[PDB]
RNA sequence: UUUUUUUUUUU
RNA sequence: UUUUUU
RNA sequence: UUUU
RNA sequence: UUUUU
RNA sequence: UUUUUUUU
């Protein structure tokens, strides 16, 4: 380019994973269904307040 | 992996050596083969 | 967010900004160092007034002048500055009372 | 817990913030039945009272004999041309791995230690 | 196994047990612990090596200063050891030789010139560095071994603005008789700096 | 290798040393 | 075989880690940064602001509940800023001229490098103060230096078991500070082992 | 490898 | 002395 | 002595 | 030894 | 954006 611009500066494969950000939206979709699977053991304990 | 130790003085000055001494070392084996196909090839 | 957008006009705006400033300052150079250019190549003459180091050198840092504005947010004292000039406001009222 | 509460009934007293100051409240009480809480509510006080009344401001021993003795220096430009180095970046230039174990620890370790029990500094005095 | 620790009499019959002799250090004995010992020549001979090793190899009895003789090898080309002549032994064992457990000292010793042609072990045949040897470490200028691919960047990017280094700015790279200058403050920055503190 | 040593520089160019601009706390 | 639904059992410890073959296989991992230095600059000046002007109304630990930052984490920003600025108000030297070691040199890049790929943070995201929860902290976490023991045995009975010995805390020495002055430093040598206070 | 500290698990 | 570049 |  | 190109 | 990458 005639113009001095800094136009050949590219991205590492590995940097995108070196700095992530846990604000994906893919993973509260996930994260739901794991709730209702790892409460499961008192949704259906048809036992007393105690147990 | 194994532990270095070398003195760190000798292991940065020897980064430093390398910076002329690399160079020269490409140049020197083109050189022969550049001229060798100049007057025989 | 202004600047960003208007980053290829900026830049575009700058470069002939250089070529009056090079051209003018490698002129007197020439005529120090050298004698005289009349018996030099007419191909030569362009390249020799306006280089293609001293020519990218100059337009980065033309380029980078016309930058720096909204100089309040200063690290070296530049933030102090409006919280100082604020809270004292309300001191004085303050203190009449 | 306890230490918010103390914190904020100074402020109140005082008034902060507030523009126009109308002193009402001027008393401020703690009530616990309790008598572990009561305890550990006193310590609360003692902070609070700290850092805020100049009669009970305390300061380091070395940084406080410092201040008094104050003075103006005036440094030239001249005066700082050994300060600035050559070298950009600075690290250790010899590893600190040990060649002798029993040498060195009858030459320079035996003799510097006097006591039985490792004890390390303490902290300084408050004034 | 505890089969060996009954008896009242456990603590006197176990301990002189002796396993084995020290097989390091069995040949070298007659030092008496010195490092090294002095001693006197007073017969030289060739002896011949065991088969299927050919060869002659030089030795010589030398008497040590204890009153005791041994065969002594004198390694390294050259002879200059005789009758009564005073050499320094030290330790070795020759397996060619048989029997001989010494070795002779170079330099330290009385009437033992300097070896005749080494240069690639010092210490060993107590050779000192020469002057000459030592002027040659010190000249370092090879660095000058412009190719092809320079001549073409040269001619690119630093044909416009460059600074000679006499007097004048503008040269002619581009004649290819011609030869490109060097740089004058990288290209041979380590002779100079030495040269030039030396000076003085 | 076919240049070896025609021009070389010994005690006619100086060498600059390095400035000091690197203040140290 | 066994029914337990949680997160603390045997083979849910050290959950994501590579239990065979894949011990070898090269993996990339993100790279930590101190949480001083992620904060967005501009809100580090005004922290140090509030601190400096009144440290009465603005504690240490006051001032770090609003912007969700930790006591000794809000200890360093005044710190670290404070240098900054006299260098230049005083116009000793410029900050990128600093002499510093290597450690400090590559941290800068990664702080630069991390706010031009995500950005800089408005806000801390930190708690101020601990919880007690179970995680793998080093190879010393998962051992009791007491009893020099890994597996612990006991007999199994439905009758209150006797209970085992507890231990005692280890007495060393310790010293204070008695008398201060400025030609001289008395200490008192604390011994707990001796029976007679006086 | 800590400006005002002689304190600092600095890394 | 050149090249690159929040 | 890039603290004599 | 010398030192802001 | 600092004689930054860059190295007696």
């Amino acid at each position: 380019s005639a113009l001095p611009d800094g136009s050949t500066r590219r991205w590492e494969n590995d940097a995108f994973k070196a700095w992530p950000l846990y604000g994906l939206p893919h993973h509260v979709k996930l994260y739901a269904v794991n709730e209702a699977r790892y409460l499961v053991p008192a949704a259906r304990c048809t036992a007393g307040p105690e147990i | 992996r194994l532990q270095s130790r070398r003195h760190p003085f000798w292991i940065d000055m020897g980064y430093k050596k390398r910076i002329v001494r690399i160079p020269y070392l490409y140049r020197r084996r083109v050189a022969k083969e550049e001229a060798q196909e100049r007057e025989f090839g | 967010a202004q600047w960003e957008a208007k980053r290829g006009e900026i830049l575009q705006y700058a470069a002939v900004v250089a070529a009056r400033e090079v051209r003018e300052k490698r002129k007197k150079e020439i005529e120090e160092a050298g004698m005289d250019l009349a018996s030099v190549q007419p191909e030569h003459r362009e390249q020799m007034l306006l280089p293609r180091s001293l020519y990218r050198k100059q337009t980065r840092r033309l380029f980078f002048e016309w930058r720096r504005s909204y100089l309040a947010p200063w690290r070296p004292g530049g933030l102090q500055k409006l919280m100082k000039a604020v809270v004292t406001m309300r001191m004085l009222q303050r203190e009449t009372r | 817990a306890a230490e918010i509460l103390v914190e904020s009934a100074v402020e109140q007293l005082l008034q902060v913030d507030a523009v126009d100051p109308n002193y009402t409240l001027r008393k401020i009480t703690f009530v616990d039945r309790d008598a572990t809480n009561a305890a550990l509510l006193a310590e609360a006080a003692q902070a609070a009272k700290r850092a805020w009344l100049p009669e009970h401001q305390v300061v380091p021993a070395p940084v406080y004999w410092s201040q008094k003795q104050r003075r103006l220096l005036d440094v030239t430009d001249g005066m700082l041309m050994f300060c600035r180095k050559h070298t950009r970046l600075s690290f250790k230039k010899h590893h600190g791995v040990i060649r002798r174990q029993k040498t060195h620890y009858f030459s320079n370790v035996r003799p510097f230690l006097w006591r039985s029990s490792r004890v390390l500094e303490p902290p300084p005095l408050l004034l | 196994s505890t089969r060996s620790i009954s008896g009242r009499l456990f603590y006197k019959r176990r301990p002189l047990q002796v396993p084995k002799l020290k097989p390091p250090n069995i040949r070298s004995k007659w030092l008496e612990g010195a490092p090294q010992k002095k001693g006197i020549c007073v017969k030289v001979r060739v002896q011949t090596p065991r088969k299927p090793n050919s060869g002659l190899r030089k030795v010589a009895r030398v008497r040590l200063s204890t009153g005791r003789t041994v065969l002594v090898y004198i390694p390294g080309i050259g002879h200059n050891l005789n009758v009564h002549s005073v050499v320094l032994v030290r330790g070795g064992r020759c397996k060619d030789v048989p029997g001989c457990n010494y070795k002779a000292v170079r330099g330290v010793a009385d009437l033992l010139p300097v070896k005749n042609r080494e240069r690639k072990r010092s210490k060993y045949g107590v050779k000192l560095s020469s002057e000459k040897k030592e002027w040659r470490l010190q000249r370092w200028n090879n660095k000058h071994l412009t190719i092809e691919k320079d001549r073409e960047l040269f001619n690119q990017f630093r044909w416009m603005t460059w600074r000679n280094e006499e007097g004048e700015m503008r040269t002619s790279p581009l004649a290819d008789d011609e030869e490109v200058p060097r740089h004058t403050q990288l290209f041979n920055r380590w002779y100079r700096l030495k040269m030039q503190r030396e000076g003085k | 290798l076919v240049l070896g040593s025609n021009a070389k520089s010994l005690v006619d160019i100086p060498v600059r040393p390095k400035p000091r601009r690197f203040f140290d706390l | 075989q066994n029914r337990f639904p949680v997160l603390n059992t045997a083979e849910n410890f050290r959950y994501w880690k590579d239990r065979g073959l894949d011990r070898l296989l090269p993996r990339v991992f993100p790279l930590k940064l101190p949480a001083h230095r992620r904060v967005d600059p501009l809100l580090r000046e005004y922290i140090f602001f509030l601190h400096s002007m009144d440290p009465a109304r603005f504690s240490i630990r006051k001032l770090g509940e609003r912007y969700g930052l930790k006591e000794r984490t809000v200890e360093l920003i005044c710190r670290e800023f404070s240098v900054a600025e006299f260098l230049r108000r005083t116009e000793l030297a410029t900050p990128y001229t600093r002499r510093v070691s290597r450690e400090k040199a590559v941290l800068r890049m990664k702080e630069a490098l991390f706010s031009l790929k995500l950005g800089y943070d408005q806000l801390g995201d930190e708690d101020l103060d601990e919880q007690e929860e179970h995680e793998f902290r080093g190879f010393r976490s998962t051992q009791d230096w007491i009893q020099r023991q890994n597996i612990e045995v006991e007999m199994m009975s439905a009758f209150p078991l006797p209970a085992k010995r507890n231990p005692l805390p280890k007495r060393v020495d310790v010293d204070v500070t008695v008398h201060n002055t400025p030609k001289l430093k008395v200490m008192n040598w604390i011994d707990p082992n001796d029976k007679v206070v006086f």
